[PDB]
């Protein structure tokens, strides 16, 4: 028995961008290497920053503006007809471990009395550093004692603190900063039992995969609970015991009513044995259902009323269109004409509304939607894009194919073991004269200047539209994203990223200085906009404009004289790769103009206006690999080595190499059919990179393969064909031809 | 006899000998009537393992008995209701006084016709799921019990309920589950059918065999309802909703097939279909006075409910049993035609742990000489009368069977009446009727009547019940009639009208036509009333009277709705010894040196010296006086010596014991003495007969308009 004090006893015992003028008449071939370059720097000097680091301003890992040299009034803006918005990345990984960002414990967030911003690398301290001045509107503050306090009597103690270091980092947030004690992650698997889900297996591998991965499911706070509801022509809960199991069916699917008052919604850990039980018998209770209807519509009523108390997220998982109650829905006439209006457009409104009142009771809704019938990817999307879910098809669902059961069950992995936060609240303050005006992504917002995340992922991308004012009297701008959460081990933290951009009236330096992936971004998101509220060919409209009146502003306003080499297409270096992604935007699923199933389009327009920057670019233009050529130092560095992608150009294919097509959702093999019978093959090689491009880290995806060399492979072969948009492609121009066209077209 | 005919035919006619007409049956008051019990037991009861021989007369349906003309040579019998010869069968065309059929050598006989082919005896039972855990504890502990009391290849159906209803499926080996229903929903067939239908209604009802485990598992796992019970409220309890739900799934399935619901309630039900009152506590039960004063607002929407299912449960033949749990109502005043439309029973109790619930309860399930139920399922009573002779009703736990092909239907209706044919979804040896008659005439002559009840065995087979009786009819005025009279029988049936014409100046009533019972057949002296008389066969019926207008189930005045309807479901059931003490209560006097007496219902007979036996049938209490009391109080009993004392304060415990062995329910006992705070129940039934008396004698020998 020792006390407290014998062990302490025992133990003691300026340089702003240039313009580099391109050809892209020339610039053939494109480079392609460029989509791997980071966008032009921040031009910020040592002396507007309190500690100059490296992460004294913004990382484009978290945020990036399509503009890194800011136009000093909304004229220049306007003349540039350049986009200006903020494409934002709070969370960089899946799991909190990887990459966490510095966090202050210390209980102390410093913000401004007019703005309300938060402390930051910009701010200035005036008053023999009794004051500070709010970079964001001026305004002298009083520096509080507690910012001092950490090194008593070394002055220099602030410049130590993590609000003052970096540009992004977190803060363990005051008393003040919660209502209601920070949640529990509470889980609710409705999952879909019809006929059609017993066939093709959907079921057994939900509840295999559950089942095995009980473990991978955070827990941190060890606070976590979990409901089960199984569906169909009826509703059917759990009563879930701590370590008898019961099931309750309800088929009165007119008012959602529970069965009981509670062990529906029970402690992970307290309750694993009988949980892991339960799971084993469900796919028994169900082994033969003759039923055909799924009650979507009433099973989500019940699941709000379900875990609407505390809040949480449902996640649905379903080999049926929903077929018996509220929100039933029917196939679809399948288009071309006024495809938007009918195909895309939401059928029945209860998955709007469902959606608003989720946003009351803190819910958010995901959806697996595996199937080899319709399924209405087009509005149920609904659900998850504005709940800050996600929607995930997996077209041709079956167990009769080993392989559909790998993705599925491999996403739907990744996705339960996923970190989120809960009532979380995204909210973006710019310096004077920015505003923001529009917002992008999966979230629920309806009032300017915040996005409600009823849950908080960890795999999607947002972007925000910013305005110009009139003018920026000032030589630098900037933009501060506050993220006011509670992460799932019941902590309230505040996630602060503030970016610092200079100002400039020179048209020269705007263009000198723009992100084109930001931009391609920026441009993609407003074209999923316009293909779900509008029309499709508004949207494709629209990208051609994009990149028709920057050559058209660019040749009219910089160029300096037609005496250039020979009748060029002009522009600069760092948006070379600008009209080559439009272009192969408007040869993608989600734009494509002829013929695609409802839900593949609908699935393409969620997937590309959520994918995190780094995918969204490879889903627009595949990272093509030839494999034959491949150097040797490939196979191994614990990180497998890539090979340099090539042009996804049909020509770069010889007759006889292997190549591997990645574009972001497939993952392609072709082999030329008159290769050397090394085909029999290295083989660890091959075997390895693909391994590479599906494990990864920040995402759930799973790349399903497709091998390719008289009706089955000339599909494979039309398939793999239409994912090299550089060339003439579903009757859509090829790349030069594009250039060719738009040069006509800017020129007079 | 009196005894004799009873005895021997469990029939107690008002008037023995019938008057030769109409007018005179009506200057008799009290009407011509019987009481009878068709399942009767007999301790030599004769069964005929075949077919009853059926009169051929054209609409008739009567069968051969001991009053048929039997001619040998012709070999032919008369029918004495509808009166034709019909051809004797084959196999009696041999009829010697020697050899006579079964069913001529017994007024009453019992027939083992045909055989079901169809399913078992069904027993739903509806628990109420919002009590407390020692009540409803104590409650599935007498469940189980009574499970290892039923048939084998019984089937069981399960419902438990609270703020909603939970019907359970046993069919379920994987995991056990159960369908959910809004408790606050009036479900209908075909909304109902549609939802629970591997797929039939049929799987909520299994053999006890093939689930004995599962069902004993479940039923000792139950627990109470689990939902929040806000400020100041009684909790949600949808029984309205449990038995409309249970009602409607036995229709899907088993529409007239013998089934039995089983209804366990621990408190009224708070939840609209069927609410007896809302849950805020500041809400009281209503009371005979808000009830009398359309004050009470819940009551007749809830009656209006309750008998919408009644009339379901009786038109498809299924049986509802209401079992009360607990000190406060629980709406058996709206739920009593659930129970008295069908041959259900209807118990009242304090607590689940009471003796009166477990005994009462299991006693249900009693079982006769051969091992099977007491119990009768699917009973059919048919009246079959002579042409001087029409029916005018029955009074008892059954329901009217229309459309019948009778002709002998009287216009005048007394009880259920305008048919001659009644139904029972159950009924037992402990059920007693009372049919009622119209003198159809506007030497010996005689009139026959013939009672057939078809019903069917636990056994498992389809049997009838036959009892034929012949009464003589004379002429206004023969000294017969008057001594046919039997007043104990005549008081029965006059209560058993009284309490359906108040389930319908009832008193006003009772004294009329006392009064115009004496002026009849008192002697006397016009304007003299100290010269009044009644023959010792007519002595009685005054005093029954007297005792019948300030009984329990006729003067509800310290009586709560539920109290009335209690006592009224048992009185309309019971036979004619039984209810004369429920009219008369007895009262028997112990000492040490007499033997039990009988003793005047009056203070009089408090004495401390001696012991009191009161037996109201609903309660059975024993006052020691002081003295005794105190004797006992401490010590002689235990001495050996004073063995004598011990047999007095003994005697009015097996006195009691003796009661208590075959009746049903079991009465309330209680164990008093003169300070004791329950002696107010002895005093509380202690104006006078005396003054009674005396006003009903001057009143008899004047005259009236
Ligand atoms: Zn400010
Ligand atoms: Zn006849």
């Amino acid at each position: 028995f020792l006390t407290p004090a014998q062990e302490q006893l025992h133990q003691q015992i300026r340089p702003m961008n240039q313009l580099y003028p391109i050809d892209l008449l020339t610039e053939l071939p494109p480079p392609i290497t460029d989509l791997t370059l980071p966008p032009p720097p921040l031009v910020i000097p040592p002396e507007r920053m309190l500690v100059p680091s490296e992460l004294s301003n913004a990382s484009p890992d978290y945020i990036r503006s399509t503009l890194n040299a800011v136009p000093k009034n909304s004229s220049l803006l306007k003349k540039s007809k350049l986009p200006f918005g903020l494409v934002i990345r709070p969370y960089q990984h899946l799991y909190d471990d990887i990459d966490p960002p510095p966090l202050n414990e210390d209980g102390l967030i410093v913000r401004c009395r007019r703005c309300r911003s938060y402390m930051n690398p910009f701010v200035t301290f005036i008053e023999q550093g009794r004051r500070w001045r709010c970079n964001f509107c001026r305004l002298a503050n009083d520096v509080p004692m507690q910012m001092d306090q950490s090194d008593p009597n070394d002055p220099k103690s602030r410049y130590d603190r993590n609000e003052i270091k970096c540009a992004v980092m977190e803060y363990m947030a005051p008393k003040e900063y919660t209502l209601r004690q920070p949640p529990p992650a509470t889980y609710c698997f409705l999952i879909d039992v019809s006929q059609s889900s017993i066939k093709s297996g959907l079921l057994a591998t939900t509840i295999n995969t559950l089942l095995q991965n009980l473990d991978s499911i955070p827990n941190h706070d060890e606070r976590t609970r979990i409901s089960i509801l199984c569906v169909d022509n009826a509703i059917h809960y759990f009563k879930i015991p701590l370590d008898q199991i019961n099931m309750m069916d309800i088929a009165d699917l007119e008012e959602p009513f529970l069965p009981r008052p509670n062990s529906m919604v029970v402690s992970l850990k307290a309750c694993r044995q009988n949980i892991e039980t339960l799971l084993t018998k469900i796919p028994q209770i169900f082994q033969s259902n003759l039923i055909t209807n799924f009650a979507l519509g009433p099973a989500l009523k019940s699941a709000y009323h379900l875990i609407g108390g505390v809040g949480g997220k449902i996640i649905v998982v379903s080999g049926t269109l929903p077929n018996l109650g509220i929100g039933k829905l029917q196939r679809r006439n399948e288009n071309t004409s006024k495809e938007t209006a009918q195909l895309l457009s939401c059928q029945d409104s209860f998955y709007k509304n469902f959606t608003i009142d989720c946003s009351k009771v803190q819910i958010t809704v995901d959806l697996f939607l595996a199937s080899e019938d319709y399924m209405d990817v087009a509005s149920l999307s609904n659900l998850s894009r504005f709940t800050a879910g996600q929607t995930h098809f997996y077209p041709g669902f079956s167990g009769k194919n080993p392989n559909d059961i790998v993705k599925f069950s491999t996403e739907f992995a990744k996705h339960i073991s996923m970190d989120f936060c809960m009532e979380t609240v995204m909210r973006a303050r710019g310096s004077t004269g920015l505003r923001m005006s529009r917002f992008y992504g999966h979230f629920f917002n309806r009032s300017s200047d915040l996005c409600a995340f009823s849950t908080m992922p960890r795999d999607q991308s947002y972007l925000f539209e910013v305005n110009v004012d009139e003018s920026i009297m000032a030589d630098y701008c900037y933009v501060q994203v506050a993220v006011l959460l509670s992460l799932n081990n019941s902590q309230r933290r505040i996630r602060i990223i503030t970016l610092a951009m200079p100002t400039t009236e020179s048209l020269a330096e705007v263009y000198a200085s723009a992100d084109q992936l930001a931009i391609a971004s920026f441009y993609n998101s407003k074209a999923v906009e316009k293909a779900l509220n509008s029309s499709l060919d508004d949207a494709r409209v629209l990208i051609n404009k994009s990149v028709q009146d920057i050559l058209a502003t660019y040749k009219k306003e910089i160029v300096v004289s037609n005496t250039a080499g020979g009748a060029p297409l002009r522009l600069c270096a760092n948006l070379r790769m600008f009209p080559l992604l439009m272009h192969s935007l408007t040869k993608h699923m989600a734009f494509r103009s002829g013929i695609v199933p409802s839900d593949h389009r609908a699935s393409a327009l969620n997937n590309l206006e959520s994918l995190p920057l780094k995918y969204l670019i490879k889903n627009i233009y595949p990272d093509v690999y030839s494999l034959h050529d491949m150097a040797d130092e490939a196979g191994l560095p614990g990180t497998i080595v890539l090979p340099q992608p090539i042009n996804a150009t049909s020509s770069l294919f010889e007759r006889y190499g292997l190549y591997l097509i990645d574009n972001g959702n497939e993952l392609f093999l072709w082999m030329g059919g008159d290769a050397v019978p090394a085909l029999v093959f290295f083989n660890q090689r091959v075997r390895n990179i693909i391994n590479q491009l599906r494990n990864h880290d920040d995402v759930i995806t799973y790349q399903s393969l497709y091998i390719v060399r008289a009706r089955e492979v000339a599909t494979l072969r039309l398939w793999a064909s239409s994912t090299l948009v550089e060339d003439k492609i579903l009757n859509n121009e090829s790349y030069r031809e594009f250039l060719q066209i738009m040069k006509a077209r800017i020129s007079k | 006899d009196f005894e004799t005919n009873e005895d021997i035919n469990g029939v107690r006619f008002t008037w023995n000998v019938f008057p030769s007409t109409r007018s005179d049956a009506n200057s008799n008051v009290v009407p011509v009537g019987c009481l009878y019990t068709p399942l009767k037991e007999y301790d030599e009861l004769n069964v005929a393992p075949y077919n009853p021989v059926v009169c051929s007369g054209p609409h008739c349906k009567s069968i051969l008995n001991p009053y048929c003309v039997i001619d040998p040579r012709n070999s032919s019998w008369s029918c004495p209701i509808c009166n034709s010869r019909n051809h004797l069968p084959p196999q009696y065309t041999n009829l010697s006084q020697e050899n006579m059929p079964l069913e001529l050598q017994s007024t009453t006989i019992e027939y083992i016709t045909n055989k079901p082919v169809t399913v078992p005896p069904i027993f739903f039972f509806v628990v109420d799921l919002t009590s407390e855990t020692e009540n409803l504890d104590s409650l599935k502990e007498s469940i189980i019990t009574s499970l290892s009391l039923l048939p084998p290849n019984a089937l069981i159906g399960l419902i438990t309920y609270g703020n909603v209803v939970q019907l359970h499926d046993l069919s379920s080996e994987t995991i056990d589950r159960c369908n959910v229903f809004r408790g606050d929903r009036e479900y209908q067939l075909e909304a109902l059918t549609e939802m629970l239908t591997p797929f039939s209604l049929n799987r909520f009802f299994l053999p006890l065999e093939q689930v004995e485990f599962k069902l004993n598992q479940l039923l000792e796992n139950l627990s109470p309802d689990q939902w929040s019970v806000p400020a100041g409220h009684r909790p949600l309890r949808a029984t309205g909703s449990a038995l409309n739900i249970a009602s409607l799934l036995l229709q899907g399935c088993y529409k007239n097939i013998p089934a039995r619901i089983i209804l366990f309630a621990s408190g009224p039900g708070t939840v609209a279909p069927g609410l007896i009152v809302n849950s805020e506590l500041k809400d009281p039960l209503r009371s005979h006075h808000d009830i009398d004063s359309d004050h009470a607002q819940h009551y007749k929407k809830a009656c209006k409910f309750y008998n919408q299912i009644a009339q379901r449960v009786a038109a498809n033949g299924h049986t509802v049993d209401i079992f009360a749990g607990c000190y406060d109502q629980i709406g058996m005043s709206e739920m009593k035609q659930l129970t008295d439309s069908t041959g259900g029973v209807l118990l009242l109790t304090d607590a689940f742990s009471t003796a009166i619930f477990k005994q009462s309860y299991l006693r249900l399930f009693a079982k006769d000489e051969e091992g099977y139920l007491k119990m009768a399922f699917n009973g059919n009573m048919a009246v079959k009368t002579s042409k001087d002779l029409k029916v005018q009703g029955l009074i008892g736990h059954a329901s009217a069977v229309k459309k019948t092909d009778a002709n002998n239907i009287s216009e005048s209706e007394i009880g259920i009446g305008a048919t001659s044919t009644w139904k029972m979804a159950s009924l037992s040896p402990y059920h007693s009727y009372a049919i009622f008659f119209e003198i159809a005439n506007t030497r010996p002559h005689l009139a026959y009547t013939q009672f057939i009840t078809t019903y069917q065995h636990s056994s498992g087979t389809n049997r009838i019940r036959v009892t034929t009786v012949a009464n003589q009819l004379l002429p206004f005025g023969t000294p017969a009639i008057a001594a046919s009279f039997d007043q104990e029988a005549a008081a029965v049936l006059m209560a058993r009208i009284a309490v359906h014409k108040a389930e319908t100046d009832v008193i006003r009533w009772l004294d009329r036509t006392l009064i115009k019972l004496c002026q009849k057949y008192a002697d006397y002296n016009k304007d003299d009333p100290q010269s009044f008389r009644l023959a010792p066969n007519f002595s009685l019926y005054p005093q029954f009277t007297y005792y019948l207008r300030r009984s329990q189930f006729l003067s509800v005045f310290n009586n709560s709705p539920d109290e009335t309807a209690f006592y009224r479901h048992i009185f309309t059931r019971e036979d004619t010894t039984n209810s004369l003490i429920m009219i008369q209560p007895t009262l028997t006097s112990f000492s040490m040196e007499d033997d039990p007496q009988p003793v005047l219902l009056d203070s009089i007979s408090v004495k401390p010296n001696t012991i009191l036996l009161l037996d109201t049938f609903f309660f059975i209490l024993i006052y020691h006086g002081e003295q005794i009391a105190q004797w006992r109080k401490a010590g002689y009993q235990d001495d050996p010596q004073y063995a004598d004392f011990k047999a007095l304060l003994e005697e009015p415990k097996l006195e009691a014991a003796e009661l208590l062995v075959d009746r049903f329910p079991l009465p309330r006992f209680i164990d008093t003495e003169a300070g004791g705070s329950q002696a107010r129940f002895l005093l509380s039934k202690l104006v006078s007969l005396q003054n009674f008396m005396t006003h009903l004698q001057q009143v008899a020998v004047s005259g009236q308009a």
